[PDB]
């Protein structure tokens, strides 16, 4: 509506009720709406980080976001007791438990990775569930497995804190470009999990890519990483009766279908529609047989253990346990014909689950909570980055360097406030470390926090007075070395121009850092940084003459989708006023098959370092078909 | 459908050698040499031995009888709405029949027409009177119309498009008519309906070829005008490059390998004395991961090739001068993960693109002659603004660059 007089600030004062995703953004009143909406987009585009940290400057709603976003953690919902543990793989296993109140029998599943979509996934901290053994009670709110986002006390982190300085690094930090320390890039690490299906029919066999002559292994094992980005390759045969192609195991050909991924496979699920005796005779199936047997061994194992509970009259089983039991029973049961896409399939279909630690690489996009964007232009050694010299903070190196030009134009001032607060906090930490008793340290801490956030100061006084002297010393050391928590609420409770002004006036010793080779003094302060989903790999295309969807089906390493030339492109090329060469490129590259063959042949038969191509003048195949059909139509072109 | 274009006199171009007067689809368990699928006149799978192209066109003979030209049928239908009724055999003359229609056509055209409505069509009929009736109807090559073999319960059966059915039906009808000498003595009056069905089938053949143009002949050709799919093409994200000339760029390991694959295979075959297939195996191994040996072959190509290794970089929409640029591959990246093209900041303003994740198309140019002609699109030539003749600020110093010179001088 036009009327905004209805909005009265006194009504919404002290409440963040009007904020949603921006509850994760400090000093949101100071950031523009455009930057805020970009931040909201980035949070969904954010990728999981192995070494995620709770933000140094926090809004205090982050833990709630971790709590109510259930995809990252598994919490027991009742008191349980561990009946038994069954293993399918070293990495994948199931735990059967009984409700201590209902008596219902339920199960919990353990796996290394969680697959979300495409390549996106994350590894699990499975410490607690792995600790559990038979006849061990699971308390009501225990967390069996957690994501890397959550910590020991279930604090939530979507990014890492990196020391940042606004500096013009050899023009590498141009526009939204960033230079990162190699150690810092190690901190910003993601996982990639892929579920890849290879379908081998009766006439297809898998080449011995991972095996010797004595032992035939055509695909990686559960504990082995993929080599050369090839899981397996299938050769289709016209008739598998001869079995003469035993000698062909090592070689590869273009006709063979190759399946591409990199990482450690962690689970194999095989769906077989072939009788066991038919499979056993051939040695080339040996590896497959093992996993098939293993699956059956797992399934049978659950069936024997749970048959009394499920098929007993009481049937105090959860629906999950019932369906798991039924599926395993179907697997062991004969006359089980597996159908994929509503059709019965020959041979077997294998699903590999592959987990890879994907590191930060050039072209990756990283951001802060304030809508800024950055692309990693260069990763440089720690020594090459700005390092302050001849101070109490001597040898401190900046993890990331950001563009100073245009910072105010972005209309997201809050990133600077985060930097200033962590930088001033460094001085407070050194002041605590340098001198005093524990009481002096808490006094300095409480004064600084009183300057920043009164609520944090009050709660910290309570928390500190609660602590024992040993615990107090440990907490103080944690603050000195790891960092200091500072609370900057989104709208109500953040500091401003006047408060930072007072902070700078009181702390006269705090002044810019003098770096080693830099004339201009610099400020180095920690900023919270997040890793975005975009990487160059998504849009890479490269094509050489002989969508296909093979790449989506993992049959091609990279997309070979052709680029399109149109009338606009032809006009811009026609600027040269040499139309014949443009037509030659079009015919040699696309339209004319004869000229295309000539180009390929000449490129491979001519001198490597001197290439001159002569193309024959011939009507294209499309033109020939057009003339033939038109003459049948009864109309003929007169070169009008 | 309706187009104004030159007509062809079929009789002059008709060739008796490629005449399909045999209607049998198969003869004695073999493809008929006189059949529609004839290896002798149309060609076969071994097309290189045949030396006969898709352009090979068969013929069918209706002599001694004439049919209405299928392309010209619609204009006659507008002139004579009763054409469909009149041709069938079952004013002064009504529904006489096709053969009778030919004799009285000139009078009939004047008899049943509105001059104001169809004068242009009537004038066209006067102009192309000789082409109204056709003695021979063409049939296009069997290679275009495939007949796939399938196994059948009674016996193996050949699946083929309806166009083949239309052709074989037409030949089947005509073949019996010419044979009969003493049957025809008085049968000639009911022989006329047989010719009528032939005319309708030929019309559907004409309509099907019109649909054939829609089914990836004219649709594919006009789609090519919409977008010609060029091989030796690439798409890549752009990242800033420092320390190298403006025209020179840095290309990822994967990007160079595919585009210059055949050039790369040539060197490996020459250096290691191996077969082209074996050299491909070396290239396939290199694609998987960074190996110094394939990098060495790639480095030698960029270093030693005449004119350098050059390409065209376009940012779409290609609406401005400098949208497509002729550039040189200065360096090949040694990081397999790095998949970003390295470009000078000065080029960006001409392209009008941004380092925001936008992708630019890479089309390499190989021929030294083509390299020279496209060198007119190089950044160096575009230093001069074409409207003014002055230096172009698009290639001038940018934000970070200006500040350093300013601190130096001011």
């Amino acid at each position: 509506m036009d009327d905004i007089s209805v909005i009265k600030n006194e009504d919404y004062e002290g409440s963040h009720r009007f904020l949603a995703e921006e509850l994760l953004m400090p000093n949101a009143n100071k950031t523009d709406g455009n930057r805020s909406t970009m931040f909201c987009s980035h949070l969904a585009q954010a990728v999981t980080l192995q070494k995620a940290e709770p933000p140094l400057v926090y809004t205090n709603f982050e833990n709630q976001v971790g709590k109510y976003s259930t995809a990252g953690y598994r919490k027991a919902n009742s008191n349980y007791k561990v009946i038994e543990k069954i293993y399918k793989n070293d990495y994948n296993y199931v735990l059967i438990v009984q409700d201590q109140e209902t008596g219902e029998y339920t199960l919990f599943e353990r796996a290394e990775c969680e697959f979300l979509t495409e390549h996106y996934g994350f590894q699990w901290d499975n410490d607690k569930i792995d600790s559990l053994k038979k006849d061990d009670t699971i308390e009501k709110d225990t967390v069996l497995y957690k994501n890397t986002c959550y910590d020991e006390n279930m604090n939530f982190g979507y990014g890492v804190n990196l020391n940042a300085a606004y500096f013009s690094y050899k023009n590498e930090t141009l526009e939204d470009a960033i230079v990162i320390s190699e150690s810092a890039a190690k901190k910003l690490g993601t996982f990639s999990v892929n579920k890849v299906k290879v379908s081998v029919n009766t006439n297809d066999i898998l080449l011995n890519l991972y095996g010797d002559n004595e032992n035939y292994k055509g695909f990686p094992d559960i504990g082995e990483h993929i080599k050369n980005q090839i899981i397996a390759s299938r050769r289709r045969f016209d008739y598998n009766t001869a079995l003469y192609e035993l000698k062909n195991l090592n070689e590869m050909r273009d006709s063979d279908t190759p399946f591409f991924a990199d990482g450690k496979i962690v689970d194999i699920e095989i769906f077989s529609n072939v009788p066991e005796e038919e499979l056993k005779v051939q040695k080339y199936n040996e590896q497959v047989l093992y996993y098939i047997n293993k699956q059956k061994e797992f399934s049978n194992n659950v069936y024997q253990k749970l048959k009394k509970i499920v098929e007993g009259k009481d049937n105090n089983v959860s629906d999950k346990l019932l369906h798991f039991y039924n599926n395993c029973k179907m697997r062991i049961d004969e006359n089980i014909s597996y159908t994929y896409q509503n059709s019965k399939f020959s041979g077997f279909i294998m699903e590999f689950t592959i987990l890879e630690e994907e590191p930060l690489n050039k072209g990756s996009k990283i951001t802060g909570r304030y809508g800024n964007k950055g692309v990693i232009s260069k990763i440089l050694p720690d020594d090459q980055m700005p390092t302050v010299a001849e101070g109490r903070f001597k040898g401190l190196k900046a993890d990331i360097c950001l563009n100073p030009l245009g910072v105010f134009n972005r209309l997201n001032p809050s990133q600077l406030i985060e930097q200033e607060l962590n930088w001033i906090a460094k001085f407070i930490r050194k002041d605590m470390e340098e001198a005093g008793s524990n009481e002096e340290k808490v006094s300095i801490l409480l004064d600084f926090l009183n300057r920043v956030n009164k609520e944090e100061t009050e709660l910290m006084e309570e928390f500190i007075n609660s602590l024992n002297k040993t615990e107090l010393e440990e907490f103080l050391n944690d603050i000195i070395e790891n960092g200091i928590p500072i609370c900057q609420k989104p709208f109500f409770g953040n500091i401003g121009l006047d408060e930072l002004w007072e902070l700078y006036n009181h702390y006269d010793h705090i002044d810019y850092f003098k770096c080693e080779g830099i004339s201009t003094p610099l400020i180095i302060g920690e900023i919270y940084m997040v890793r975005l989903k975009h990487e160059p790999h998504s849009k890479f295309s490269a094509r050489s003459t002989s969508k296909s969807k093979n790449f989506k089906e993992h049959k091609d390493l990279y997309s070979k989708t052709p680029v399109r030339i149109g009338n606009m492109e032809i006009s811009n090329l026609s600027l040269t006023n040499e139309m014949g060469s443009i037509m030659d490129m079009l015919n040699s590259y696309s339209n004319n098959e004869t000229n295309r063959r000539e180009l390929i042949m000449q490129l491979l038969t001519g001198n490597p370092f001197d290439t001159n191509i002569d193309l024959s003048d011939v009507e294209s195949g499309t033109s020939k078909i057009l003339k033939s059909l038109f003459t049948c139509l009864g109309l003929s072109i007169d070169d009008v | 459908m309706g187009k104004k274009l030159s007509l062809i006199d079929f009789n002059e171009i008709y060739n008796e050698e490629n005449l399909i007067t045999r209607a049998n689809p198969i003869e004695n368990h073999e493809f008929s040499d006189d059949g529609i699928y004839s290896e002798r006149i149309f060609g076969s799978y071994n097309e290189d031995d045949d030396d006969k192209d898709i352009d090979t066109i068969g013929w069918i003979n209706i002599e001694p009888y004439y049919i209405i030209n299928p392309i010209l049928f619609t204009i006659i239908k507008k002139c004579i709405p009763s054409i469909n009724k009149i041709i069938n055999y079952q004013g002064e003359d009504d529904y006489i029949g096709l053969v009778k229609f030919k004799d009285n056509f000139d009078d009939l055209l004047e008899k049943y027409t509105d001059k104001k409505k169809y004068q242009k069509e009537y004038d066209f009929l006067i102009e192309n009177h000789d082409k109204i009736f056709i003695n021979k109807l063409p049939v296009f090559s069997h290679k275009l119309r495939p007949a796939t073999l399938l196994t059948g319960s009674k016996g193996k059966v050949l699946a083929f498009d309806e166009i083949n059915n239309y052709y074989n039906f037409v030949i089947e009808y005509i073949n019996q008519i010419n044979e009969g000498v003493v049957s025809d003595d008085s049968i000639d009056l009911l022989l006329l309906p047989l010719l009528y069905n032939m005319q309708f089938y030929a019309n559907n053949i004409l309509t099907r070829i019109i649909s054939e143009y829609l089914r990836g002949k004219k649709g594919f050709l006009r789609k090519n005008i919409m977008g010609s799919r060029i091989n030796f093409s690439a798409r890549n994200v752009i990242t800033p490059l420092i320390g190298h000339p403006i025209d020179e760029v840095a290309m990822p390991y994967k990007t160079f390998a595919e585009l210059y694959k055949f050039q790369l295979i040539n060197l490996i075959s020459k250096v290691k004395g191996i077969n082209y297939n074996e050299a491909l195996k070396f290239w396939e191994k290199g694609i998987l991961g960074f190996n110094q040996e394939l990098y060495n072959y790639m480095e030698e190509l960029i270093t030693k090739t005449k004119g350098g290794c050059t390409f065209l970089l376009n940012r779409n929409p290609t609406i401005s001068i400098g949208s497509i640029l002729y550039l040189k591959i200065g360096l090949i990246k040694k990081d397999y993960k790095d998949l970003t093209l390295g470009i000078s900041n000065n080029l960006l303003s001409a392209l009008s693109g941004d380092y925001d994740g936008d992708v630019l198309n890479i089309i390499p140019v190989f021929d030294n002659k083509m390299k020279e002609h496209f060198s007119l699109l190089s950044p160096q030539n575009f230093l001069v603004d074409r409207n003014n003749g002055r230096f172009n600020g698009d290639f001038d110093l940018q934000k970070d660059q200006i500040l350093g010179i300013f601190i130096l001088n001011n």
